[PDB]
């Protein structure tokens, strides 16, 4: 776990995902509940979730000692942690936009792109929205949390041992155990002066774990997630996507 | 060297210890006292163990400083998911069991009788991984303080329940690198203890979707429930 550091996950970050062979994790069904004259944006935006989806396989793919694990392992951990990576990611880009006694108006769901709080509203996802503005983005900036605690926590994420049905938990847990090191040490050198912030960290991840639920009741409310196929697009996309670039 | 534990940190501990263990029985000899019968036994095992909850809730330090609504607000949320900590706290490796001295309403049996059969092995793989952590009862306390504090949607003033929680927080810091004379495996024990908070937000909404569910087969709750799962 000595290869695991908190400079390679900030390195990793850069490397841009190849054109992504599409797996349709999400996608709108052929009987779905919503309504027609919204399907097609509704379509754009699982078009785009997939892709960064795509990404995020091929971002834990080369994680130090990652690939290593057993591949079921692999695929359950990356299976568990998708949605909340996506809103974390989602929250981290949108603090941009953050004010760019009212609350947060944009959502970044991707960098060419932004969502209206109107537009949230209109499809009942109005409170999960806040949710994510308010006890994610504006809780990180007001935390100053910066890009090496982002990556750090990405990790922290994606390396649960709890998932059910792993076959090596330990094997999780050193890789895990190993970020809570690397977090602490960051902390330790780098924001000496604040006191409770590793605590203060760790704490968005209760806050992104129940936004992530009320997300799955959506995605699944509406039919778009392909829940019985997910965890063999993983299998396929950690064996076939083509690996980063770096831009350097 | 390793920062001491200050005396308001040292009581604070043995305050909550202490408490622990009088909130611990779910006794006064309510058992006596207080397939329907199966989910019946359940809901009475839980409405006392509840009550448990809040009186150690009221008591702890900072409870009376926040508003009455936030109060309320709270004890809601955090109700399920410390009703998962107490029960995974009685949980036997060499039976793979949950040992509930009444074990009757929380053995696999009753909840089999019941109807809900299919939330047993989610409860033991927790109940397993919460025992693999080997959390002392000051851990285990603390941590129930702090999921108690947690940052729940709707409250009036998040930022004073978030000051409240940093003094259990930094509490359970130190005492964990006293006990482990400042190794850096503190932030280890420290962390996993905190991951224990992501973890129970899933079994607080599990607990949640099977109240949606009881509503929809039309099978009802006892009033003190309905009230505090928010039906
Ligand atoms: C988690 C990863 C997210 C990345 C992307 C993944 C999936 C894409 C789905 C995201 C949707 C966000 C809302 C965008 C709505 C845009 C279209 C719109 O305005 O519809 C109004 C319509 C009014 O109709 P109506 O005729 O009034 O009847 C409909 C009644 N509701 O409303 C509808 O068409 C109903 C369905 C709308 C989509 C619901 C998706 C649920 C997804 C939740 C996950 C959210 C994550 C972040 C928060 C945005
Ligand atoms: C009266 C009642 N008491 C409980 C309960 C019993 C023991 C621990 C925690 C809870 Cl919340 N529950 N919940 C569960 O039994 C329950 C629900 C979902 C779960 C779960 C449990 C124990 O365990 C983990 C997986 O998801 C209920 C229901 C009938 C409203
Ligand atoms: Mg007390």
């Amino acid at each position: 776990v000595q290869e695991l550091s908190i400079e390679r996950l900030l390195e990793m970050e850069s490397l841009v995902a190849d054109p992504s062979e599409e797996f349709q994790f999400l996608r709108v069904g052929p009987d779905s509940n919503v309504p027609p004259k919204f399907r097609a944006p509704v379509s754009s935006l699982c078009q785009i979730g997939n892709k960064q989806i795509a990404a995020l396989v091929v971002w834990a793919r080369d994680i130090p000692h990652f690939s290593q694990l057993e591949m079921e392992d692999q695929i359950l951990l990356i299976k568990g942690s998708w949605n909340e990576l996506l809103l974390f990611a989602i929250a981290w880009r949108s603090m941009e936009f953050l004010t760019r006694t009212s609350p947060p108006q944009l959502m970044c769901l991707m960098p060419g792109m932004t969502l209206h709080r109107n537009s949230a509203l209109q499809a009942g996802v109005g409170q999960i929205f806040d949710r994510v503005l308010s006890e994610l983005s504006l809780k990180m900036r007001t935390l100053r949390v910066d890009q090496a605690e982002y990556v750090a926590l990405k990790a922290i994420i994606l390396l649960n041992p709890d998932v059910k049905g792993l076959k090596n938990r330990q094997e999780v847990e050193v890789l895990r155990e190993k970020m809570f090191l690397c977090l602490d040490e960051y902390c330790r050198r780098s924001r000496s002066s604040e006191e409770g912030r590793f605590a203060a960290l760790l704490l968005r991840l209760p806050a992104l774990r129940s936004i992530s639920l009320k997300s799955f009741e959506h995605l699944f409310f509406f039919h778009l997630v392909a829940d019985t196929s997910i965890a063999g697009y993983i299998r396929d996309a950690l064996r076939n996507h083509a690996p980063p670039i770096d831009t350097n | 060297n390793v920062p001491p534990l200050t005396a308001n940190q040292k009581s604070l501990i043995a305050r909550l210890v202490y408490y622990q263990e009088g909130y611990e029985q779910p006794s006064e000899e309510d058992l006596k006292r207080v397939s329907d019968m199966p989910f019946r036994q359940i809901t009475e095992m839980t409405i006392l163990t509840v009550q448990l909850i809040v009186e150690f809730a009221k008591g702890l330090p900072g409870f009376s400083k926040i508003s009455q609504s936030d109060q309320i607000t709270l004890l809601k949320a955090c109700s399920s998911e410390v009703m998962m900590l107490r029960v995974a706290r009685r949980y036997d490796a060499a039976t793979d069991s949950v040992l509930f001295a009444n074990n009757q309403a929380y053995t696999r049996d009753n909840y089999r009788k019941a109807g809900m059969a299919y939330v047993i092995e989610d409860l033991l793989h927790f109940c397993r991984c919460m025992y693999s952590m080997m959390m002392d009862n000051v851990h285990y306390a603390l941590l129930t303080a702090i999921v108690i504090f947690s940052d729940r949607p709707g409250l009036e003033q998040p930022s004073l329940v978030e000051e409240i929680q940093r003094y259990y927080l930094n509490t359970l810091r130190v005492y964990i690198l006293n006990q482990n004379s400042a190794s850096p495996r503190s932030a280890v024990i420290f962390g996993k203890i905190l991951g224990i908070l992501t973890e129970i937000r899933t079994l607080g909404m599990q607990n949640s979707n099977m109240c949606i569910s009881l509503k929809l087969k039309n099978r009802k709750l006892p009033p003190f429930l309905e009230e505090i799962w928010d039906v």
